[PDB]
């Protein structure tokens, strides 16, 4: 069975759950970001709270695509995880059989192509609040294998009417369809405590995005109007339609044309077009960008930048507060999700027996922080000459150097 | 009776369709419409 | 066929002489004539509105 | 409702350039029945003595 | 067969797939960037989402050509990869036969001309979202060889109507044509999770490009109008056409001409031409350029520049955060694509047997970061005198010095 105890039947693993839903694969995103107003955004969020996640997912995708600063921040945050070395470790004080199981799982993950793509797809749940990856199960003789990992759009799911924390497929029915066991890797990182609909970071970032969009569009319009002044022509009674058209064309082309002549009975008045500055717009854009940076990566390095300054402890100063905390949180949540969803089916299908769930191997990301070799290498000799018996295992582990074999 | 001879390998297919929008599901569940509070216990 | 009808005893702004009062007239969503007068006459409903197929 | 959707047709309508160039010439046939004789003159002449 | 399992037939390798599509080679780009408005750009993107990639590809090419800042950023990013040393390594704990296969593949890649051009062509997928390179297969006796690598424009492909993630050639048919196995090297880097159409970076960068283009064009126009003032001449009733023309020419040339004389009955009024500054335009250009820099290369070194400051750890400070992450991501994705597309056909055609796919050799890029030799050389002696047995393999690998032979 799975970790949650639901019965597992190997018959349903031959075909993906969504195969019998050919309607989903033919859908196109509705792009709800175009022509978006604060009222529309509020309605979208409220409806999403009630189980209509399609519009929210499409809006989040548009928001990711249309904002360069937000996209850069999210990409940097995800690439931070994608570059971490990982390993599979056996449970606490594991036995020889458990160690062998962990070693086999580690070897299987090393030789499993598409792991990086799986991690990238799973990390989308950081912003979207939940990411679902469908599994393709195949048999190369007697051992089950994940053939491929398919990332399904968040717009394909909904909320259970009887449960606000349980996701279901959109199968044209009011209650949707329950997710098949062992058929998905659902990643639901928890930045804030609440239901799944409210758990996305883009829900926090939506309003600054709209503020920045409005400011940028208004600035573009004002830059378009800038330049020549608006000038209005006046004509006396008894001016025919042809003369009216001639005066109109003359006024229209007068800005580009340096000189022109009109009868003394006519008049042209040059009125202010748009006089001001870009200061308010740019102030709003900077405020929104700082808010986005703080919300995504913390207000110590991105928005209120940590500035330059090297040194042996500079790495620690830059990392440990804010950056290390965020990195560790994301890595730990991703590792927990993976150990729950991918490691367990492999252990319970590819190996004999029914090992207890509490003793399953856990995937661990390498969060080791580079320690100053020179300072500590200076420090040891004094301590050892004093008489302290420092274990070599601690040194080898903390320095990153492996133990002799 | 009702015949038609068409090409299939051409760059165009006869009687082309238009899936302008998907098969969106419209529902009337509970406190989302008035059919269920100021009305009978009806759902469409 | 004409799409557009209001048959819920609904109220619409129809102006008779110097005032605009509840009444149901054209009540259609398509226009070919009296557009300028229809705008004043075809002010969208005040109350519940439901449409049918006159097919006239 | 809207007073005159009649005039707003231009803005609404979209373009589907699927009927553009949705045709081609018949497959080449002179190869089977005719042989290529490359030349670089203005009036090529062939001579055979029988 | 290929990695995806599709049957492979050596008969079709004698001729390129596109050879029977002589119509494609005669096409010319339509240049959709000229006369581009926000509505046109939105329509182009939406149509591309639906399988019309031709217009999107041409727009991306124009965008690359017409923006100097964006072009410089993309060129720098790609040249970063092009300068990395690479090697082919055998699989985990490989056997003698596998080691020989890896060595032969490494020798073949070393002596294969045009590798750098292949990498450059593949890296275009970073911005375009997908790059297709056609292969020319030839037999020098009993061993198949890639004769040349041909990069085909992204405008030559489309989306499968029944699948939004599968590309197909444009063969005048609604469904296009499936890509021949072993005939292409398709590189599809994944910056964001989604479909192939939405996966390009230029999709993110399009809007800042349009903002900058509008600002620059408006500034150029305003600079053209700047200089002399617009001056309007007025004439009384009873002025004939010849006198009107004389007054018009006098007004037209009055700005260049320092002095002129007119009758007291006439009048010339000098009105403001264009009074303001370049501040709004330049502010918009700077905002767009900063957005592009952040989106392409990260907001730590390019847009918000890291500034000067040397030191032993300066390399790490500049690289590890942002620059190292991006370099590693791009290099790993390119290596995976190459190992999938080019290494596998060579292994399965040029060598006997049917080796298992999981044991295929993998191309690896040299991502080793220069480590401070002096500090660490100071550090070792203390540790070794303490008693730690540090392996020499770790030292030789990390320093870049090769092991003695």
């Amino acid at each position: 069975v799975d970790v949650y105890g639901n019965p597992i039947r190997t018959q349903q693993l031959r075909e993906p759950q969504t195969s019998r839903l050919a309607g989903l694969a033919k859908e196109f995103a509705q792009h709800p970001a175009k022509g978006l107003t604060p009222a529309k955004l509020a309605r979208i969020l409220v409806e999403a709270e009630q189980g209509n996640l399609q519009a929210q997912a499409e809006l989040f995708m548009d928001m990711e695509e249309r904002d360069a600063h937000l996209f850069a921040e999210m990409s940097k945050r995800k690439r931070a995880i994608l570059g971490l070395d990982w390993a599979v470790e056996p449970p606490r004080n594991a036995s020889a059989a458990e160690k062998a199981d962990a070693d086999y799982l580690h070897e299987l993950l090393l030789d499993l192509e598409g792991l990086e793509d799986l991690l990238l797809d799973a990390l989308d749940g950081i912003g979207h609040g939940y990411s679902c990856i469908e599994l393709e199960w195949a048999l190369q003789g007697r051992e089950w294998m994940p053939l491929a990992f398919h990332h399904r759009p968040q717009s394909w799911f909904q909320l259970n009417p009887e449960d606000q924390n349980e996701l279901r497929l959109r199968d044209n029915s009011p209650a949707g369809e329950a997710l098949q066991p062992f058929g998905w890797i659902i990643h639901r990182p928890r930045a804030r405590s609440g239901y799944v609909a409210r758990s996305g970071l883009f829900r926090v970032l939506a309003w600054p995005y709209l503020f920045r969009h409005y400011a940028t569009s208004d600035l573009a319009e004002m830059l378009e109007i800038y330049g020549l002044p608006i000038r209005l022509g006046k004509y006396p009674p008894g001016t025919a339609d042809e003369e009216k058209a001639t005066l109109l064309r003359a006024v229209t082309g007068l800005g580009h044309a340096a000189a022109g002549i009109i009868p003394e009975t006519m008049a042209i008045d040059f009125q202010q077009a748009a006089q001001g500055s870009s200061d308010p717009f740019l102030a709003m854009m900077r405020q929104s960008e700082d808010a986005i940076s703080k919300a995504v990566l913390g207000g110590t390095l991105t928005s209120t930048t940590s500035q330059s300054g090297g040194g042996a402890f500079a790495l620690g100063q830059v990392h440990n507060e804010v950056r290390h905390d965020l990195l560790a949180s994301d890595a730990r949540q991703l590792a927990a999700t993976l150990s729950r969803d991918l490691l367990w089916p492999l252990l319970v299908l590819n190996r004999p027996g029914s090992p207890d769930v509490r003793r399953a191997p856990r995937l661990v990301f390498d969060l080791r922080e580079q320690a100053d070799i020179t300072s500590m290498a200076q420090s040891i000799p004094a301590l050892v000459n004093v008489g302290l018996e420092i274990p070599s295992a601690w040194v080898y582990d903390k320095l990153g150097i492996p133990q002799p074999a | 009776f009702a015949p038609a001879a068409d090409p299939g390998a051409a760059w165009y297919l006869l009687d082309t369709s238009r899936s302008l929008k998907p098969l969106i599901y419209q529902e009337r569940m509970k406190p989302s419409f008035t059919s269920m509070t100021k009305e009978d216990d009806e759902q469409v | 066929e004409v799409e557009g009808v209001f048959v819920r005893a609904t109220v619409e702004r129809r102006c008779r002489a110097g005032f605009c009062f509840d009444k149901e007239g054209q009540g259609f969503a398509d226009g070919v004539l009296s557009d300028e007068q229809l705008e004043a006459l075809e002010s969208d409903p005040l109350l519940k509105v439901e449409r049918c197929t006159f097919s006239g | 409702a809207i007073i005159t959707p009649a005039l707003i047709s231009a803005l609404k309508t979209s373009f589907q350039k699927h009927f553009q160039d949705a045709l081609a010439t018949a497959p080449s046939t002179y190869l089977q029945v005719a042989t290529v004789i490359p030349s670089t003159t203005a009036s090529n002449t062939y001579g055979w003595l029988g």
